[PDB]
């Protein structure tokens, strides 16, 4: 029940001293259970009957279960955590299964009994000392003190999953094939021996723990394959999520919509294809919580796609060293990218999806290349490589652009894979005035106050307009004078603006927005042939853009 | 290995706590790397392992050290540094001499090696711990603390200047025109004298320090030279300004005219004597852009007025040691980037320009962390200080490969800016 392991030292925060709470209530019939409980405990030696030398107590207390037979002591340590140093953290991350190796047989032991078989560092003994009042009053009740590891101490979670760790090394050494993992209270086995020497090993496994006081059971209550862990469906060849579930309700609500969306996250690690940009568009207000929202048309037909997809089953693959890891992505429509992850054709890995939520301009290039980058990351960390890319583009575009973009990309080994749709540059802005082409002289400004403004443009070859906007912003005309040009000008054209906002947006080379002005613009670059933008002063300088605003 | 010595104590900054950083995610490679290297530096007894009642943390990285066959470990110690050395910039600061940048020629040498055998202050261990991960994080990470005085954090070099200055004294005497700056890791060299007599010079003070036992594992080559006859060498005083000019026109267009309107107007939050008005004034009209156009009454006067307040040197820009230093990177393409280190807007101090050879050989990533090096560097010898800069990369793209091409012992302070507009056109 306890064990010959070496305690590790504790402390209690810099300046701060042991917990002095009370509480003295009297359920004669508890305070039976807890001394029936505390001498089984103490004489099993978890804790010991200690007296008045400043001893700082804690709430003690009982609780009782339906399929009850017995009790149980639940101490509360709350003002004890508050006092005690930190440690080192358990779970960095959690492991991901799309990057575990596959294996024969699997086994999970209880250990959740073992904390209470971990020795607690004896100077730190003397602050886990609480007190079970007898039953009225001669006696303060019964006094004891922890020897191994309360039940809600801080640094228990930490000091058992240190001390478990050393003590499985000798194991491990004379064992490289069996892989152990060991979570909350379980602790996974996983060899490739057939099920038969499999049980040998565990059950040395659990002799090896055995000499250690850390006891184990071998027919106690739950269930095996398949494994319910952190919300996966583990099996020894394959792995998926947790049968999911997508409710269907009359009226939804912020808190409903979250968990909706949260849950589809959780199943496109392996479902293909699952979109999510229109569910959120509508959660995109923060503060609501039962502020029932109206599912729109989008969200709605979204919805469903999700249900059609999740209504097959899908589950994944593990992970081979010895081949290759290859990615392969593919672009769904507004800002949404998805993509899988294997090394075999069919069964796959892993997927995941990608939207550029950042902002409101960005480029279809760019978006890919956000992408790559977002796999990259993952599969380091779960896999310890890099991919090979399978991607919708052609070099000639792509290194197109990552010469004319100004911020430094790193593409790695990528294959084009032809696959409609495309990733393209519809259209690049010429780097010379075009000789010829009419010389567009845009502007436009706003009231700040009244929201009415105008946007012109007055030519070379004397040709003016002048076109009233009510209900706008300084930029929004300031792209409504470019739009004009544009509309008016020929197939060649040469445009001036006194704005780097409209120049950089339309610089930018922005395949999409839906600032649906943004998007006339962009298709109108698009049905050109060449245009030249060119950016200047505002005030200070040309007088054109001035004859403009005299007139705005 | 023998108690050379009898520990120092360090106490962090009053109201500080040592370091609780985030491991990166490793490569499957740099992972065995470090395993083996520590696993070394463990029975050497530089490191030791440590339990779960160190709630400490510092990063660490596998790099190739001057491309040679093994690995090097680099220890992310950017954090313990604030939270130490900043207060040990003052108890026991390492003076910067402000003539090194003068000398013909700079060597650096790596003397990294010398602080493992300088035993560390025991109560302040716990805070250099560092974990090794493990892939998909199925392990639990392997975790070391240091004995002794680790490279990268800076009170390492602060401890051992006693040690080290005594080392170098019988050689900075019979050589009293040489100075010795030292930076961490690293020990500047600089001279006056032909490169033939330098290099020995150099090559003389490498074996003294290997003499009293210091070794300065920097065997560089012999006399068999693949095309690598590289040993670090900077000049100083060749580190001159590239004032930007203006470009020199027979044909004058509209157009033209028109950047030229703007890199000036720009430039007058540098240079405030600028004036355009009447070289602009040659706009107003809305011509035509292809337009070629004639000179005007001072126009010829200005372009050439201020051609010249463009061609002198600012004043008002002082180095304030107070402050630190931003040094911000463009773009500029074609393996070519741009720099500025700075303090306060438009005061440059310095500014220069990076460029690397033709295409088939290296990528964009690859030339920002050598310009970064390369500028870091400088720096340290003109100030003895490295840098902050502002970067022109995605930010997760950069923290996947900075590493990759990561050569130097020492890491700066950085961040990352999407937004350059005029800057890479003025530059
Ligand atoms: C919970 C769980 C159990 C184990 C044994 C591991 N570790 C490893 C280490 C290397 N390969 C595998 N494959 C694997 C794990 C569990 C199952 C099942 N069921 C099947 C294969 N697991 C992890 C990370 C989680």
């Amino acid at each position: 029940p306890i064990s010959p392991i070496e305690t590790v030292p504790v402390k209690l925060k810099p300046g701060m001293d042991g917990p002095k709470v009370k509480q003295w209530p009297l359920t004669e019939e508890k305070i039976k259970a807890l001394v029936e409980i505390c001498t089984e405990m103490e004489k099993e030696g978890k804790i010991s009957k200690i007296g008045p030398e400043n001893p700082y107590n804690t709430p003690v207390f009982a609780i009782k279960k339906k399929d009850s037979t017995k009790w149980r002591k639940l101490v509360d340590f709350r003002e004890l955590n508050k006092r005690t140093q930190d440690f080192w953290e358990v779970q960095l991350g959690i492991p991901h299964p799309a990057g575990l190796k596959k294996k024969k047989s699997v086994t999970v032991l209880d250990v959740g009994d073992a904390y209470f078989s971990v020795p607690l560092d004896e100077d730190f003994r003397k602050y886990t000392a609480f007190t079970i009042p007898s039953i009225n009053n001669e006696t303060p009740g019964i006094r004891y003190q922890y020897n191994v590891l309360p039940q809600g101490w801080k640094g228990s979670p930490a000091i058992f999953q240190s001390s478990m760790t050393k003590i499985l090394e000798p194991f491990k050494k004379q064992n490289p094939d069996i892989v152990i993992y060991q979570y909350m209270d379980d602790l996974y086995v996983g060899s490739d021996l057939e099920i038969g020497q499999h049980r040998t090993k565990i059950e040395e496994l659990r002799q090896h723990l055995l000499r250690w006081g850390l006891t184990t059971p071998d027919k106690k209550h739950q269930k095996e394959p398949p494994f319910l862990w952190m919300g996966y469906e583990l099996h020894p060849d394959k792995w998926t999520v947790q049968p999911i579930v997508l409710p269907e309700k009359d009226s939804w609500t912020v808190n409903d919509i979250q968990k909706l969306v949260g849950k589809l996250n959780w199943a496109s690690q392996i479902y293909p294809g699952i979109k999510v940009r229109q569910l959120s568009k509508l959660l995109r207000g923060t503060k609501a919580l039962t502020e029932v929202i109206p599912l729109t048309e989008e969200a709605e037909l979204e919805l469903a796609e999700n249900r059609e997809i999740l209504k097959e089953p899908v589950h994944g693959v593990y992970y081979d060293p010895s081949k290759d890891l290859i990615a392969e992505i593919q672009k769904q429509g507004q800002g949404q990218w998805t993509y899988q992850i294997y090394q075999e054709p069919f069964k796959n890995l892993k997927t995941g999806k990608y939207a550029r939520m950042r902002g409101a301009h960005t480029n279809d290039v760019k978006q890919l290349t956000e992408a790559v980058q977002k796999i990259t990351t993952e599969s380091i960390v779960i896999w310890g490589k890099t991919p090979k890319f399978k991607l919708p583009i052609q070099k000639e575009t792509w290194e197109t652009w990552w010469t004319e973009y100004w911020q430094a990309t790193w593409i790695p080994e990528w294959e084009f894979v032809n696959t409609p749709p495309l990733v393209k540059l519809w259209y690049q802005l010429e780097k010379e005035p075009i000789v010829g082409a009419e010389t567009f002289y845009v502007d436009g400004a706003a009231n700040r106050e009244t929201k009415l403004g105008k946007a012109g443009y007055v030519t070379n070859k004397g040709r003016q307009k002048v076109v009233p906007l009510t209900n706008t912003t300084n930029q929004k005309t300031e792209l409504q004078a470019i739009y004009l040009a544009l509309q008016d000008s020929g197939l060649e054209v040469n445009i001036v603006t006194d704005s780097q906002y409209a120049l950089g947006i339309i610089q930018a080379q922005p395949d999409k927005s839906e600032s649906e002005l943004v998007n006339q613009i962009i298709e109108q670059l698009i049905k050109k042939e060449k245009v030249y933008l060119a950016w200047v002063p505002a005030h200070k300088g040309i007088g054109g853009n001035e004859q403009v605003d005299k007139l705005v | 290995p023998i108690s050379p010595i009898e520990t120092v104590p360090v106490k962090l900054k009053p109201g500080m706590d040592g370091p609780k950083v985030k491991q990166w995610p490793l490569t499957e490679e740099k992972i065995k790397a470090l395993v083996e290297i520590c696993t070394e530096m463990e029975k050497e007894g530089k490191i030791s392992k440590i339990g779960p009642e160190n709630p400490y943390n510092t990063p660490v990285f596998a790099i190739k050290k001057k491309d040679s066959t093994k690995w090097r470990k680099l220890v992310d110690f950017r954090e313990l540094n604030k939270r130490t050395q900043d207060f040990w910039e003052v108890q026991l600061g390492i003076p910067h001499p402000a003539g090194l940048k003068k000398k013909k020629s700079v060597t650096v040498l790596d003397v990294g090696d010398a602080y493992f055998s300088v035993p560390l202050d025991e109560d302040f261990r716990k805070y250099t711990a560092f974990t090794i991960p493990s892939i998909n994080n199925e392990t639990p990470g392997i975790r070391y603390q240091y004995n002794v005085l680790p490279q990268g954090w800076k009170g390492s070099p602060a401890i051992f200047q006693s040690s080290m200055t005594k080392i170098l004294e019988p050689f900075k005497k019979q050589n009293p025109d040489i100075v010795i700056y030292q930076y961490m890791d690293d020990l500047y060299v600089g001279s006056d004298l032909e490169i033939g007599q330098h290099r020995t010079k150099i090559e003389e003070l490498r074996q003294h320090l290997l003499r009293w036992g210091l070794t300065t594992p920097d065997k560089k080559h012999q006399k068999e030279p693949p095309f690598l006859w590289m040993g670090y060498e900077l000049h100083p005083d060749k580190w001159t300004v590239q004032p930007i000019v203006l470009p020199e026109k027979d044909s004058w267009t509209v157009n033209d005219i028109q950047k030229l309107v703007g890199k000036l107007n720009w430039a007058s939050q540098i240079y405030p004597g600028i004036k355009v008005r009447q070289l602009s004034k040659l706009l107003r009209g809305t011509k035509a852009l292809t337009e070629v156009i004639p000179l005007t009454e001072e126009a010829e006067l200005e372009l050439a007025e201020n051609r010249e307040i463009l061609k002198e040197p600012v004043h008002g820009v002082y180095y304030d040691p107070s402050k630190d230093l931003i040094a911000e990177i463009q773009k500029q393409g074609q393996g070519q980037w741009t720099y500025q280190i700075y303090q306060e807007p438009f005061k440059n101090l310095k500014t220069g320009k990076y460029a690397r050879m033709r295409g088939a050989h290296t990528n964009d990533v690859k030339q920002l962390t050598e310009a970064v090096q390369k500028i870091t560097t400088e720096s340290i010898v003109i100030w003895g200080k490295t840098p902050k800069f502002k970067l022109p990369i995605q930010k997760e793209t950069w923290e996947t490969w900075w590493t990759e091409y990561w050569q130097a012992t020492w890491i700066p302070e950085w961040e990352f800016v999407n937004t350059p507009p005029l800057v890479k056109l003025w530059y």
